């Protein structure tokens, strides 16, 4: 599962 | 909840790889335009990693050449149509065993990416990255950025991974002319901000902000917030962690103590001290100082507060908390059993003034201040 930065 | 030791494992510590990619066959995402780390970047990740060490048992030993890794870091530079992209900004994908798992991924167009060790986004960036491929949901002041973990951020870390306690045992100070050795929690200067949420795993410690001029509020609570050098709830005491000392600015300051015997120094400017429980040392430092006292097992004959440079006419001791079970009364060298009387007496040989309270209810008298000078009774807020 991918988490992006702002 | 994942981590790298399993789904819904706790506590379980964990020896970990990283490695930063010279090449790779495709990007788990679909972007393109591969790019290696620079020598900056390299270094910068390396800081951020032993930031999650630091607090949490990990241990990170990076490999080179074909062999797999846990955690990896590579650039990107366009999208899966091969066109520049210099709108994103990084991703990372959770630990486990499928295709990509623990990698990360920065935007090499963007210039805080190129250049993480002076645009503080890029450090912050590598930082969250790195706290998702070890399994965090939701990793994460003037314009600035704090570069290491959180409170929620340890207290989350710790949870998987079980909390590093061989961290910083010594006596250790945070702030201006610090020991640590890390940058988060070192200011040069007065124009150094400073963002963090301090993990210490013993000794007596020391809040340094010396160095401002800014009216600062220090708390030495754990899991509470400070507002330092100028900043709001910039500083943070992270669950499980026993700050002792404090030292405040030019400013007029508010440091607050914890139930663990206290220094508090108020530097130049009007402060407020307040020790709390335990047998705290007390510097007002020059100005017009107050050392608060909220109720009588702040300051008990078997762990009395000193204050230790008490300036008659010109300091403050408050007790007008005391008032609300009867307000308190000024004896001069003899109680009358009566209760909510206040003596200061006058210890010429020592030349140090003990502040007594007999306190409403108490047999005995229970309370003291031992004060390092003379005080007179309209140095007494009652
Ligand atoms: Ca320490
Ligand atoms: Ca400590
Ligand atoms: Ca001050
Ligand atoms: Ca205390
Ligand atoms: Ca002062
Ligand atoms: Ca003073
Ligand atoms: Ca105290
Ligand atoms: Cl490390
Ligand atoms: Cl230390």
């Amino acid at each position: 599962a991918e988490a992006a930065q702002a | 909840n994942v981590s790298w030791n399993g789904t819904n494992v706790f506590g379980k510590s964990a020896n970990l790889t990283f490695k930063f990619l010279q090449s790779v066959s495709s990007i788990p995402s679909g972007d393109t335009g591969f790019v290696k780390f620079n020598a900056e970047q390299i270094e910068q990740a390396k800081l951020s990693l032993q930031s999650w060490s630091d607090v949490a048992n990990l241990t990170f030993t990076e490999v080179t050449g074909n062999k797999s890794a846990n955690i990896t870091f590579g650039n990107y530079t366009r999208d899966a149509s091969g066109n520049l992209d210099y709108g994103t900004q990084a991703y990372a994908y959770y630990p486990g065993n499928y295709q990509g798992a623990g990698s990360s991924w920065y935007n090499y167009n963007q210039s805080n990416i190129r250049n993480p060790g002076s645009e503080e986004y890029g450090r912050q960036t590598f930082t969250h990255e790195i706290g998702h491929a070890l399994g965090l949901a939701h990793p994460g002041y003037n314009g600035h950025y704090g570069g290491a973990p959180m409170i929620d951020d340890i207290a989350a870390i710790q949870r998987l991974y079980g909390a590093n306690m061989t961290t910083r045992t010594g006596d250790s100070v945070y702030g201006f002319n610090s020991n640590t050795d890390r940058d988060f929690y070192t200011a040069t200067d007065s124009s150094k901000a400073l963002i963090f949420s301090v993990w210490d795993a013993g000794g007596t410690d020391t809040f340094d902000f010396s160095g401002y001029s800014n009216n600062q509020r220090i708390n030495l609570n754990e899991g509470s917030f400070s507002d330092v050098g100028g900043l709001k709830g910039n500083v943070s005491i992270a669950h499980g962690v026993t700050i002792e000392n404090a030292i405040g600015g030019s400013g007029n300051d508010i440091l607050v103590g914890n139930s663990a015997d206290n220094i508090l120094q108020g530097g130049a400017g009007n402060d407020v001290l307040y020790g709390g429980a335990g047998a705290d040392t007390l510097y007002g430092g020059a100005g017009r100082d107050t050392f608060v006292y909220g109720s009588g097992q702040d300051s008990t004959v078997a762990a009395y507060d000193w204050i230790a440079d008490f300036q008659k006419g010109i300091d403050k001791i408050d007790l007008s908390a005391f008032r609300n079970e009867g307000q308190l009364s000024f004896v001069q060298d003899q109680f009358t059993g009566k209760g909510q009387e206040v003596m200061l007496q006058w210890d010429a040989a020592n030349s140090i003034t003990n502040l007594w309270l007999h306190e409403a209810g108490h047999s005995s008298v229970d309370f003291l201040v031992r004060i390092v000078g003379q005080a007179a009774q309209s140095d007494i807020i009652v």
